């Protein structure tokens, strides 16, 4: 399975 | 608000900073890109409106420090970082000089695609760029050709009760003139030496970091 990093779309810095 | 990072003053210093990104690229067969590149996925499907339950929206002030660092870094003023390799992280990335917080580091590119095209890749360093509910619409960032700082940042390890102490700087997605964007940013003040580290898992937890330090 592959492994790729994610971030938030909101709730800014 | 953004803030524009402070380049080394000494170009002696900016060279040897280039130099371990040039390094370490070349060791993973890496051509260097400070851009997204779209064969994969069409710069036409990197659109922030399909997101699930929308994007931020970047604004006009924060646009205008990202060009202003983008101007940067094309004219060789560099963020002030250092790839170092560490025996227990692999290639990992230190501050080389002081970075306020607030700070845009870098944005995270290479080869957009779908996530459907990359279900069996095995690069380590794979990063979401959009997130629809349409699973052919989902984008990722692929650093495994052409890449830039972002790739060897390191991350933090999210089972234990205190790597979030270790977390010095934030992944972020906003909308850019519709498009999805992946940026990092200084979440406190970093000194020259400190290893910079951000959470892999900052919305999905699809990174496995038991095992790092
Ligand atoms: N806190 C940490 N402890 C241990 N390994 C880590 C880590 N953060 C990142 N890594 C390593 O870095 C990978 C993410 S990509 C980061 C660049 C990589 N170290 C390289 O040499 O190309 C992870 O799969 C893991 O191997």
């Amino acid at each position: 399975k592959a492994a790729r990093k994610s971030a938030p779309a909101t709730g800014g810095v | 608000r953004l803030l524009p990072f402070v380049s080394s003053e000494d170009p002696a210093q900016r060279l040897k900073q280039m130099g371990t990104l040039a390094s370490a690229l070349t060791e993973l067969q890496m051509e260097f890109s400070d851009d997204l590149t779209y064969g994969m996925a069409p710069r036409s499907a990197n659109q922030a409106r399909f997101e699930e339950g929308g994007m931020q929206v970047l604004t006009k002030e924060d646009i205008e420090t990202l060009e202003q660092c983008r101007a940067m870094c094309k004219r060789g003023d560099c963020p002030p970082l250092l790839v170092v390799f560490d025996s227990r992280e692999g290639f990992t990335v230190e501050a080389d000089g002081q970075i306020k917080d607030m700070t845009f580091i870098a944005e995270y590119t290479g080869d957009v695609d779908y996530i459907r095209n990359r279900e069996h890749d095995d690069c380590d360093s794979m990063m979401t760029l959009l997130l629809a509910k349409d699973p052919s619409s989902s984008l990722v960032i692929c650093p495994d050709k052409r890449g830039n700082i972002a790739r060897f940042i390191s991350g933090i390890n999210n089972h234990t009760l205190d790597a979030k102490k270790k977390q010095n700087c934030k992944c972020v997605r906003y909308s850019v003139n519709g498009e999805c964007r992946v940026f990092l940013v200084a979440t406190r003040d970093i000194a020259k030496g400190e290893r910079l580290y951000y959470d892999y898992n900052g919305y999905e937890h699809e990174y496995p970091t038991q095992h790092f330090v």
